């Protein structure tokens, strides 16, 4: 089961270069495509060794990186193009999808501020369209502004069938931690976000063998589909969750969790792991919904040798329903302050029901 | 568990059951309306009594996983 | 209850648990309590063989009155204790745990 | 549970300053932080090892000493600056509460003669205000100057929920039996007390474990909370329990005890303690209330092995309405010497309350 990942806009197009890096790099295949003398199966993200990538100026760089051998700004602007070469593209992802022995999903790497906005919304709809067995996982990026983001929500809300990065939030981690004042640094983090983000697919475990067997814990229902993120190293178990929960680490700007993941990426010895929920749980450090059962998921993987303990977790929280309000805080102080303009109206109501639905999801009485 | 025969003995029926229910829901496209529904209800009386009654059981090794089933407390109001 | 810094942790945790009458009390549920009060406490600092040992039973009302320490011991030195003195301790250990429990009690209302 | 130590003014860094000295000596941490090699318990204090400190010119000094790495005149005046900051300073506790695992009480170190005797008296209006469950014992120590001295007597009497330590005292004991004719002598003095105050929520004890165990007892009525010490060695317990209730050794400068809590840091028979308190009991050197039925109390203690018999007093006496008076009169005679000027006799006024509460406890009818 391969999935192949979309590059669109310039956010993209920079970040899923770099994606690569760390990921080719973390294994033995040299920048010219190929193998490195110098386990880990790479069958989801490599043809034989070539990568699953469809990318869409920037180019021009990219090409003339040591790596050649490795393959408008408004949303209307945006949208209208993408409807004109709708067959030129769609080659593509066919040719590519034959060609693979079981497609499964599509990662997309885009952010919502300006082309990759809108086409990003006309592929969603259209890959539902064609598709409606693959799932659908994106790696959307947060900062007229305000309107390319509002549209991308009313396709994200109810097309992707699953993780936000805030530029704001990470570029506060920069001027703490990394002290820059930069995009090609800022990215650095995002790129080992996104590799350990999938560290359980490529090297061969007992479980989560597929990105079904990751999502579909935290999911519960098809309206929550939102993630967030949060990374630990920037040396027992009981040491990286309590740093993980720690609000200074995770990527966001009552309220309650409802699923958390944990991604192990060290060599620790697994008998003290039952341990350290145990102490967590007692610590009632972290409050749950109290409608649903649920858990805290943990699961280990092993770094890469070629290349000490990681760890990284994935939280599925209502507070980031507050997100969501300012940029339709903004919206409608821009509503009042300026061929229907009708679209934007239907998608300013479909993303307000969103934001009821987590308000409602804190209650004792959330279902019905 | 697998030589402790209670519990053996009653998650074994649990297991059975998922392939009865995930059955249900691909061997149509459509609502349970023809008798799916009046099939429905019938696990839902069995599995929720089955949930509980492994609740009894647990309540040496189990501590390592009851802990993970009630770290929101859910079976406590079961 | 020669600690005393550990038996501290020990009874405010326990105070939302035990009110509650003993049907609904099940003994998986205390043993990632106790396991909590040993980490957090002084007695983390301890050899990891005694503390292999110190666990929790259940005697057989209100969850103040069938909560006790056990402190099993098999092997050569059970042969010091002899089921007997298990059988003593728990006998004392009651009355320590009511004479401490009537005095966090009594520490609250001042 | 925690215990926030928070130092107000000069006195209060200072008497701090040697306490935090003392301590880090006491257990094997050195003064860079860093545990040396070289079972007591140092949770309540040090967070896992950094002191638990909130320090409030005077800085300087102690951040150009070897202890780096270990973290106007008018009372109005001090009143006022606290408004001003009050969302400031309350910010670095706040974080340092919750931060906590589960917050016990507030001790606070301070001096009642300029800006701690007006920023003490604001934060302990807040505190009460803020939280209603926390404990916060104050050590205060006794020297315009009359007038701010009973005003903090005011706050003093109806929000710290508990112990003096008076120059005068300090003074005349310097000369005595140290023969120092300075600041720097006398806080040797106190600091041994304060240290030797909290040895029994430093070893994990039979009784006295926690804060709220050393209060209760002594304290019989939430108005009467006003404790002196006691410390003799400058051997049976017999010589250490006759020597502390010699009045040349009291630290203060008809009348009966309420309550009295001696504290063995020895390594003393264990048996013979019963039998001190027999003799106490027929020579009748201590007379205490005749309303209630009230008791001493003796506990024991274990030294630490890095860091002889020494013992300290604390004990509820009412001569301490005494010193109360002298502060009172004063007043009257700077009253008469020279907005509203309303905020001064209403302090005056309920302080009068304590002193007639005082002389009405050692009454054969107290009660009503």
């Amino acid at each position: 089961r391969e999935i192949i990942t979309l590059q669109l806009g310039q956010c993209g197009n920079q970040i899923g270069f770099e994606f690569w890096k760390q990921l080719c790099a973390e294994h033995g295949i040299s920048p010219e495509g190929i193998v490195e003398e110098f386990t880990d199966r790479k069958d989801v993200f490599f043809y034989q060794y070539i990568p699953r990538a469809v990318l869409l100026r920037v180019i021009h760089s990219i090409l003339n990186s040591p790596y050649a051998k490795l393959y408008g700004n408004n949303w209307a602007s945006g949208f209208s193009q993408g409807e004109k070469i709708h067959e030129d593209i769609f080659d593509i992802i066919d040719r590519e999808a034959d060609g693979s022995d079981s497609l499964e999903g599509f990662v997309l790497c885009h952010s919502i501020a300006g082309t990759g906005s809108g086409l990003g919304s006309y592929l969603l709809e259209r890959l539902n369209d064609r598709y409606p067995k693959k799932l659908v996982q994106t790696y959307s990026v947060f900062p007229v502004q305000p309107y390319n983001s509002l549209l991308t929500l009313k396709r994200l809300t109810q097309n992707a069938d699953c993780v936000v990065l805030d530029n704001t939030a990470l570029n506060r981690i920069a001027t703490d931690r990394l002290h820059i004042q930069s995009f090609s640094q800022i990215n650095q983090l995002v790129s080992t976000i996104m590799s350990a983000s999938t560290t359980t697919l490529r090297y061969p475990g007992y479980m989560n063998n597929d990105l079904i067997g990751l999502i579909a814990s935290l999911i519960p229902t098809p309206r929550l589909h939102f993630l967030m993120t949060g990374y630990t190293p920037l040396t027992t178990v009981l040491d990286v969750m309590r740093r993980l929960l720690q609000p200074k680490n995770v990527m966001v700007s009552n309220h309650c969790y409802i699923a958390i993941l944990n991604i192990i990426q060290g060599e620790v010895d697994p008998t003290q792991v039952h341990k350290s929920l145990q102490r967590i749980r007692e610590r009632k450090l972290a409050n749950f919904i109290p409608w649903g059962p649920a858990s805290i998921q943990v699961a280990l993987s092993r770094k890469s040798p070629y290349l000490r303990v990681s760890g990284l977790m994935m939280a599925n929280h209502t507070s980031i329903s507050s997100l969501f309000e300012r940029t339709c805080r903004q919206y409608d102080k821009l509503r009042k302050r300026e061929d229907n303009f009708d679209e934007m109206d239907t998608s300013r109501e479909i993303v307000q029901q969103l934001i009821d639905e987590y308000h409602a999801a804190t209650r004792p009485d959330y279902i019905s | 568990f697998i030589l402790l025969k209670p519990v053996f003995h009653c998650l074994n029926e649990i297991l059975d059951l998922c392939h009865s229910f995930c059955s249900l829901v691909s061997q149509n496209l459509g609502p349970l309306d023809e008798r799916g529904a009046a099939q429905l209800s019938i696990l839902v009386k069995g599995f929720s009594r089955q949930s509980s009654l492994l609740f009894k059981i647990l309540s040496n090794s189990d501590l390592a996983q009851l802990l993970l089933r009630l770290d929101y407390n859910k079976y406590y109001t079961q | 209850l020669g600690q005393g810094d550990f038996i501290r942790h020990l009874m405010d945790l326990l105070k939302p648990e035990l009110v509650r009458p003993a049907t609904t009390l099940y003994q998986h549920n205390l043993t990632g309590i106790l396991e909590t009060a040993v980490r957090a406490t002084n007695a983390q600092f301890d050899s990891p063989e005694i503390l292999r040992r110190l666990d929790v039973r259940l005697l057989e009302d209100t969850g103040w009155d069938v909560f006790s320490l056990d402190y099993h011991v098999d092997g050569p030195i059970a042969t010091v204790f002899t089921r007997e003195c298990m059988s003593h301790y728990l006998r004392v250990f009651n009355f320590l745990w009511r004479a401490k429990r009537m005095e966090y009690i009594l520490t609250d209302i001042r």
